[PDB]
């Protein structure tokens, strides 16, 4: 770079617009943490909603294979359509869009619900309560993990700032600083040595 | 949605409706789910934690292309009965997210 | 010498001159002309013209004016923000302000003095400009609060009319100026 | 220029809030202009005619075209007479120098003319001796009613705090008022700038038996308002007002109401109880118990005011 | 050096495109060398030979080794018998000063020498008049046919633009052909970055009648795009390529094409004609209502063009 | 001139003198007092003066003095986390060390100059008010391994008798730290 | 002084000399030497030579020369992306590059003057050393466009012999070259 | 000056491993101080009378309130001394200038009186002949015994190692001891950073009958290790720990392991064998290929991970 006073002022706001810049990026760190802290509390509530779900699903599973027959059981599972196809709406976070998962789940009537097990629809019915409690988790933790993402991209940026730009751009000042310095010292020494000239033509040859 | 955790999640997964492919198999079921991933109409993939603690292996094929589905542990035939440690997987992964070790 | 404003000459101009038109470098590499540094520029007869202004141009130019001159000021004020986290990461009004600052950089700011109709422009063309800067700065904002999001709004036909709006004629100019208020008002009303 | 007319024609002196009541403080304004141009000469006379401060004040106006050396001897010939008055009459004398930039580069040059090795920067190496010598003939003296006091008005030479000039200046000077040119911009008159501008003898100034007695727990809390204002107006831009709390949006709404209201006081010569009065309205903006840095006592006695006593907009 | 060369075996005028039929012969060259090396010396000597522009050129050669003050008077006297050259016997004069910078170190020791008050960096402070009277030597007079056309070549010490002979060449000539140390590191020749280039008397000699009625406005719309590929590249040195919108990516794409072919063509000989359909080719790559300053006639009678078609 | 610590004279008086007491914008600005930065202040007499103070104020003196810079030391190393993540979120021991940190800082390193009490404070005073946070801190590490709430530390007693003692002055200060450190063995004594 | 190419001698010297051979004084650091900087360094005798090159090491030396030229450009400029936002971040092909030129610049630019063999490298040798680094490189390319993994490929020993190559005496040095290339074939072929 | 003293109470000879097997006039220390301080004075006479090093030493000692040109004339006093002893009667003399920045701003101050031509930061510009005078005294001579080694020490100011003093002392001696202040503020004493420091004449003085075990490829690879390390560190304080490679991780160990224990000795002496075995434990790993520094050969012999007391 040129070292020039106007080059000097020019490093020197960017200087101070370096600082102001890594005070803003650890303040929205700071509200992108509370964000953070937040879904991680909604997603333990959810885990433990989705676990007591599993459990309840599971237990109700081993009944309708006690008291039915598992072969009738999986013979009415085959009967259930895929329901594949579910809806994955992009919903914009923190300035880019993640996939939502929410299922439109349309079995209404679902097909053969009844027949000769009794208790596979009462599974069946705690199964669909426990996928909604597994699609309500992988929400909350999609989101979680791209509020982690940007937490970081935040903390890489903070970082990269205050360890490399900052101490180049004060090592360019200095730089600056010590050369216009030289100039200037030369500059002196130069006016001195014009005025011992002018005072030796003045005095010795009157 | 698929659930490929165990035989008994699988056939009651089906039965709510939400195919199954497999058991558990720690060589295999990575392969058959990502077999399962090269087609897009649905939007997750549910595996539990004692066959996959982390589905980042598999994930790892998916930031380059279809981030679409959601690669998350769930619970098993048995640890659900046992009991799944919500503070203890949600701390891993925080520390994991975050790098520092903190209370929650 | 080497542009360097620190030097004695500029130092004792500044303190004798009522205006100062600093020149920047960067707008001429564009190829940007007048290529006038607003940042670094000021007058101090902006305060004494101000009646001669309402008598003779519009009684609400200086208002304008002040307008104009607070948007370039919000624009200045973001372009820290955009070179520190990009464009793309401001929200919708911020981009808007800076898309409005750009849209008048490129169209009341500039200016060619080679072009047959550009090169001279009267206080009645730059107010009417103006104008139509401000309005459609207002009712973009307008529709911005509405739920409109900007990148359909930075591609509206009535941005083209405001960029050509300083190529047409003084004496053809008060009914393009017109008709391009009433443009701008349709624009943003009509799609609702 | 604005300003320091203004300054000019609206200083005064209040004996009555002192509590001694006396009324006999007669108040004189020492007005020294350095390398002013014909315009400013015009505004200043026409300034001081208009509004009859001249009949109160003395000045010393000098041009731009005049000879550096009255340029020199201006400061003296002002400081001469302020000191005078004060500490022969009893006068109170508020001395304004209009441009001591200007007078910075008539001593470089004068001290280049006598072949004398310029310092840093090119400017005389006694530059801060000179300074000094103009900047210290003010103040109190024991036994004496009179005062002088100084405001000199200087301008940046690059918008650089680091230049010689208001660097000497704030080595000698008990403070300074920032001028902010963004502000400006804005629309904001007078352009000053509360964060870097600072009174290092403003304590010993207020207090109780001097204004008022909320004055600077009022003080720190304007300025700790109007810092975190500023602050939260900066990040409002990334990441939106939806996502800041409620004491974030308060203190945007009084960021922009205290620019409005407080800075942007136009040409109205406020007193001080409607300065507190203003500044009290727009605190009363923030919910009480976030002002931490004022006691109970003022703000129970003086929190809730509605704004709109005040237009503040000229 | 290799750039002079190829513009002094190149250069030409377009009667036909001016509508003119002088067909005049072609320029003579006067060389003036100040404190060259040998190997440019060897290098221009081989170059003229083989174009047997030689017949036609005045050699002034002041070497390396050769006496410093001789600079002082080795480009008046070239400049003496190129304006009387042109002048006196209607010749089309071109100038080349192979460096200025050898030039100004003789002028810096001349006063020095004599104790004068410098300018920057020791220079001294008649170096402007100095320059001056070399510089404006050059020109056409009315009622004459010959002409004189200075390119002079100086190096910035530190590829310091801001240096004291730039910068007064700078404010002495009618612009500047600036070469780039980035663009020469990718292998692009002839390595010029038209940013920091400028020419003032470019309006003159072109527009409808002398070269096309496109031309000013192709070239504004390059310098236009070429800046924003520039802030793009910068933008994405920060904040990363893949978070770019489609618009950005489109300008990165064209200053990249831009770089690489219309810059960098090599030692082939370009007419404006080509340049001009280049020019279009790269501006196709934008799209039409991202032209705003090119007429709706122009781009409707050019825009469409790809690189691809211009050569096979 | 600017604070900056390469000023000539500033450096010329670093490669003398023994001592450098480092005064903090950032501390004055938040009006702390005596604005001390003990980061960046250092002395050379140290050493020297341990054989004198194990003698004059106490045997355990120097011992306790280096406990307290290590304390300092630790929350000035966890401050890059605690700012982050915040002071609630911090977990175990890591929030102890901050909550005693910020106890030395606001109790014993806090000085009010225009105070008639705390303006001056004698060698005892300042043993004595070290010996009660260290005694505070080892007895909330054994309340922190035995499972006590981090919360209900911070809500005992103490914290008043811990900030008071800086006022108490030196002809009273005696029976005040003896019945501080009565409270402070009590306190967590009371709830085991 | 200081490592200040602005000096006027440095500047005085570069208007007369053809070749630049500029050394960095962070290579020096980490001891990668000879240090020569060769972002900063040039030579304008490179085309004038190339007739004898073709003649008298290679005819495809030129090529190859400026193929390692032009991977060391492309590692350089994926090396600040690689530093701001992280190794792995990067595709297979740009960790590849990456790859590439830190084995050239551990392999072939550095040298041992001290080494009793590395310290003399004739121009057979560089050459087929630098031809061994792009067929590793081609074949490597090749690998990752059928879906190998590149950590897989950097676990080759034929990278070992290619970064111990250089210490193989010129006597020693075709055969090892002819088993080298041999050995390059077959890391890829029998990978299938 | 705590690093000065240590070498000069522990600087030993040992000719045992280069192949003499009697003992010389043992090493005589020449200390000479520009400009120091009462509390510095004070540290050195007594660190050196606890050691009892006086009768193997002398003192020139110039203080901060002595004339300046006292300061300038005391280093070669101190060489004119070391010379003599050493080439007129085979003494094996250490020479310690101490503060050597308060040398060049006395010459400073000496030049500017003289009003001469100021050099890059005022200093003379003929500083550089100035300190060469002084430095280039130090050798040895054929056909003597003896010997002079000088061990100057100068403040970088504000740590700016292009600064004129600095630079110019790189530039006239065979390289240099960079004290680091990072390892200082962890602790570690003696806080050298082993990366920026350089000695030319390593390689003269090591090696089969100096030093056995491969000093020289040892010290190359422990130099490409830390600089990889210390590239490492600085790209994990931007981007967090990802690369948990296992090889990484014992190169952490490494980095971590050297700074604690190769580095922060403390005040204990320490000979050759301890610091070389310990080198070999840093590495932590026998057949690595990543130590292509090392020769296959020395890495067999000189086994690879041969013993580890941590």
């Amino acid at each position: 770079v040129s070292p020039t006073r106007m080059n000097l002022l020019q490093r020197r706001g960017q200087l101070r617009l370096a600082q102001k810049g890594v005070d803003l990026l650890k303040k929205k760190r700071d509200a992108l943490v509370a964000e953070f802290f937040g879904l991680v509390r909604e997603a333990m509530e959810a885990r433990k909603a989705l676990d007591q779900a599993a459990k309840e699903a599971y237990a109700a599973l081993l009944l309708a294979q006690a008291f039915d027959g598992p072969e009738v059981v999986a013979g009415a599972a085959l009967g259930v359509p895929p329901l594949e196809g579910v809806e994955a709406e992009v919903e914009n976070v923190w300035g880019s869009k993640v996939p939502r998962l929410k299922a439109t789940f349309p079995d209404g009537a679902l097909l053969s619900p009844v027949g000769t097990p009794a208790y596979t629809l009462e599974a069946s019915r705690a199964f669909r309560r426990y996928a909604e409690a597994l699609i309500r988790v992988a929400n909350t933790e999609t989101r979680l993990k791209k509020i982690g993402e940007e937490i970081k991209k935040t903390t890489r940026r903070v970082n990269a700032l205050e360890q490399v730009v900052i101490p180049g751009i004060r090592a360019q000042i200095r730089f600056i600083q010590q050369v216009l310095e030289q100039r200037e010292r030369e500059d002196t020494f130069r006016l001195k040595r014009i005025k011992g000239k002018i005072e030796a033509r003045e005095a010795e040859e009157e | 949605m698929a659930v490929i955790a165990d035989p008994e999640t699988a056939q009651g997964f089906r039965l709510a409706g939400l195919e199954g492919y497999g058991a558990s198999s720690a060589e295999e079921a990575q392969s058959l789910l990502e077999t399962l991933v090269e087609r897009g109409g649905y939007a997750l993939v549910a595996v539990d934690e004692a066959l996959l603690p982390d589905p980042e292996r598999a994930v790892e094929r998916l930031m380059r292309g279809r981030d679409l589905p959601v690669l998350l542990p769930i619970a098993g035939l048995k640890e659900a009965f046992q009991g799944h440690d919500v503070e203890g997987y949600m701390r891993e992964l925080v520390r994991k997210t975050i790098g520092f070790d903190i209370k929650l | 010498p080497g542009g360097d404003m620190s030097e004695p000459v500029t130092q004792s101009t500044l303190r004798i001159v009522g205006a100062f038109w600093r020149l920047d470098a960067s707008l001429a590499f564009r190829r940007h002309f007048p290529a006038i540094n607003w940042n670094g520029s000021y007058s101090l007869f902006t305060s004494a013209l101000d009646p001669w202004y309402r008598e003779n141009v519009a009684e609400d130019y200086p208002e304008l004016r002040d307008a104009i001159s607070e948007l370039l000021q919000r624009e200045a004020g973001l372009q820290e923000i955009v070179q520190l986290v990009g464009p793309d990461a401001l929200q919708d009004a911020e981009r808007l302000v800076i898309e409005v600052g750009r849209i008048i950089r490129e169209d009341f700011l500039q200016q060619n003095a080679y072009h047959e109709v550009d090169a001279y422009c009267s206080m009645k063309k730059a107010y009417g400009i103006m104008k139509m800067i401000l309005a459609f700065y207002k009712e973009a904002e307008a529709a911005i609060k509405r739920g409109v999001s900007i990148d359909e709004i930075l591609q509206l036909p009535v941005l083209e009319r405001i960029g050509r709006a300083r190529y047409v004629s003084e004496e053809e100019f008060p009914a393009y100026f017109e008709e391009a208020m009433k443009e701008i008002q349709g624009a943003f009303k009509a799609l609702a | 220029n604005e300003i320091a007319a203004q300054i000019a024609r609206q200083a005064t002196v209040r004996p009555d809030l002192s509590g001694e009541g006396e009324k006999e403080e007669p108040f004189a304004v020492v007005f020294a202009a350095m390398g002013i141009t014909q315009r400013e000469l015009s505004y200043f006379i026409q300034e001081f005619e208009r509004t009859g401060a001249l009949s109160r004040s003395v000045l010393f106006l000098n041009k731009a075209d005049d000879p550096t050396i009255e340029r020199i001897l201006t400061p003296r010939m002002a400081l001469t007479v302020a000191e005078y008055l004060a500490f022969e009459h009893d006068y109170h004398v508020l001395v304004i120098l209009t441009d001591m930039t200007n007078y910075c580069e008539a001593l470089r040059e004068i001290g280049a003319a006598r072949e004398e090795i310029p310092g840093r920067r090119g400017y005389p190496g006694y530059m801060y001796t000179d300074l000094a010598t103009i900047y210290e003939r003010a103040g109190v003296v024991e036994g004496k009613k009179g005062s002088v006091t100084q405001i000199p008005i200087l301008s940046m030479p690059d918008d650089d705090r680091t230049h010689p000039i208001p660097d000497l200046t704030g080595y000698i000077t008990e403070g300074q008022i920032q001028l902010s040119r963004e502000l400006h911009r804005k629309g904001i008159y007078p352009p000053i700038d509360p964060l870097p501008s600072l009174s290092r003898l403003m304590n010993n100034g207020v207090g109780k038996g001097k204004t008022r007695e909320d004055h600077k727990q009022v003080s720190d809390q304007l300025y700790s308002a109007y810092a975190n204002g500023v602050d939260i107006r900066k990040l409002v831009a990334i990441i939106g007002e939806d996502a800041l709390t409620e004491n974030d949006r308060r203190y945007l709404q009084f960021a922009d109401a205290f620019e409005r209201f407080f800075i942007n006081q136009g040409q109205q010569n406020r007193s001080i109880e409607e300065s507190l009065q203003i500044a009290w309205a727009l605190l009363s903006m923030l919910p009480q118990g976030e002002l931490k840095r004022i006691s109970k006592d003022h703000i129970g006695k003086y929190y809730g005011q509605k704004l709109e006593e005040i237009w503040g907009a000229p």
